[PDB]
C-alpha cells in the first residue's frame, strides 16, 4: 500500500500462505515474472516445511505408541492435536497451489499422507476431517 | 469409474488429459465447482474455469484469469461477484472488490461500516484524501451498529428473564444464545472503541454497562441449568 515495493510484499505472502492473493496482486501489478521468481520458490518452501512436519510427528506418534505400552506423556497427545488443526488451513492452500502450478506429484504426496496421518489417529485412546480434492484422488 | 481411469495413467500424462475434461464436466453439473474449475486449469480451459470460480465465491481466482487473458470482461464479471457477496453477507471481500477493481471508494467504506472494521474504513478515505466520509458514512454506521447491538442486548435480557421462570426445547434455548453471544462478543469490542474515538462517552458506557450485566446475569443460571468473560476497556469503565 505504501512503499511501492511488490516483491517484498509477495515474498511475505509466500510465507503468509496466501498464494491465492499472491497470484492476484502480481497479476494486478502486471509483473508476472514473479510467478516464476517468487511464487514457485514459495511453493517448495511451503512443501518443504509441511512435508517435513507430516513425517516428523508421524514417527513421534509411534514413539509415543511404543513407549506407552509417565504423567508427562499425556500432554504430548493434545500438543499434536493442537498444531494439526492449526496447519490444516495452511495445508489446503499448498495442495491446490501446486495443482494450480501443475505440480501433481508433490500435491498428492501431502494430500495422501495427510489422510494417512489423520487415519493413523483412529485408535485414539475432537478431530476434524480434511476436505479432500477429488481431482488428484486416485 | 473416472477415478479408476486416470490412476492407470498416473505417470502417462498424454492419455490422462482428456479424463480431466469429462470428469470435471460431471462435476460442473453437481455444484462442486472448485473441482470443475481447478481441473479446467490443468488443460488450458481458463475461460471455462472463470464462471466456475464465479459460481463458487472464488473471486480472486476468477479475476486472476480475467485480467490476464480477458480484458473485455474485467468490468462486468466483478460487478456480478458483488451480487453474490451482497446476499451472503461477505461485505469485506465485497469491499475488497469494490476498492481496487471498481473504484467506488464511498460504498466500500459502508461495507466496513456494516462489518465493524471502522479502523480499515477510516484508513482508506484518508489515503484517498476523501475525508468527508468520516462525517458522511462512518458516523451513521457507528450509529446504526450501535442500535443493532443494544437491541440485541435487550433481546437476551428479556428472553432469559422470561425463561428462567419456566423442557427439552428450553435447554436448547440456553445453549443457543451463548454461541451467538461469543460470536457477537468481539463485534461489540470494535464498536465501544470507535465511539470512544468519536467522543460518544455515554453510548460507549451504555453498551458496556448493559453487556457486563447480561453476562453477570448469565453466570448464575448455567451452573443451575463455558463462559468467556468480557475484556473491559479501562477508559470508559467507571
Amino acid at each position: 500500500e505504501y512503499l511501492d515495493n511488490v516483491k517484498e510484499a509477495v515474498a511475505l505472502y509466500c510465507k503468509a500462505y496466501r498464494y491465492d492473493i499472491a497470484s492476484l496482486v502480481a497479476i494486478k501489478a502486471k509483473k508476472d515474472e514473479l510467478l516464476e521468481e517468487v511464487v514457485d520458490p514459495g511453493l517448495g518452501e511451503g512443501f518443504g516445511i509441511i512435508a517435513e512436519l507430516l513425517a516428523d510427528c508421524k514417527g513421534q506418534i509411534n514413539s509415543q505408541l511404543r513407549r506407552l505400552r509417565e504423567e508427562y506423556l499425556v500432554q504430548s497427545v493434545g500438543r499434536l492435536i493442537e498444531r494439526l488443526n492449526q496447519t490444516k488451513p495452511d495445508a489446503v492452500r499448498v495442495v491446490e497451489g501446486l495443482c494450480r502450478r501443475n505440480m501433481r506429484e508433490q500435491a498428492h504426496q501431502i494430500q495422501k499422507n495427510f489422510v494417512e496421518v489423520l487415519d493413523l489417529l483412529k485408535a485414539n485412546v475432537e478431530i476434524h476431517d480434511f476436505p479432500k480434492s477429488h481431482i488428484v484422488d486416485f | 469409474l473416472y477415478k479408476h481411469g486416470l490412476a492407470l495413467y498416473r505417470y502417462d500424462s498424454e492419455k490422462q488429459n482428456v479424463i480431466y475434461n469429462i470428469y470435471a464436466k460431471h462435476l460442473s453439473s453437481n455444484q462442486m465447482y472448485t473441482d470443475a474449475a481447478v481441473a479446467y486449469e490443468m488443460l488450458g480451459k481458463l475461460k471455462e474455469a472463470m464462471g466456475a470460480y464465479q459460481s463458487a465465491k472464488r473471486w480472486r481466482e476468477a479475476m486472476s484469469i480475467a485480467v490476464q487473458k480477458f480484458p473485455e470482461e474485467v468490468e462486468s464479471v466483478a460487478e456480478e461477484l458483488i451480487s453474490s457477496l451482497t446476499f451472503e453477507h461477505r461485505y469485506v471481500d465485497a469491499a475488497d472488490i469494490q476498492l481496487e477493481y471498481l473504484d467506488n471508494v464511498k460504498e466500500a467504506v459502508a461495507l466496513y461500516c456494516k462489518a465493524y472494521r471502522y479502523d480499515i474504513a477510516s484508513l482508506v478515505a484518508i489515503k484517498a484524501k476523501k475525508d468527508e466520509l468520516l462525517e458522511e458514512v462512518v458516523d451513521p454506521g457507528l450509529g446504526e451498529g450501535f442500535g443493532i447491538i443494544a437491541e440485541l442486548l435487550a433481546d437476551c435480557k428479556g428472553q432469559i428473564n422470561s425463561q428462567l421462570r419456566r423442557e427439552e426445547y428450553l435447554v436448547q434455548s440456553v445453549g443457543r444464545l451463548i454461541e451467538r453471544l461469543n460470536q457477537t462478543k468481539p463485534d461489540a469490542v470494535r464498536v465501544v472503541e470507535g465511539l470512544c474515538r468519536r467522543n460518544m462517552r455515554e453510548q460507549a458506557h451504555q453498551i458496556q454497562k448493559n453487556f457486563v450485566e447480561v453476562l453477570d446475569l448469565l453466570k448464575a443460571n448455567v451452573k443451575e441449568i463455558e463462559i468467556h468473560d468480557f475484556p473491559k476497556s479501562h477508559i470508559v469503565d467507571f
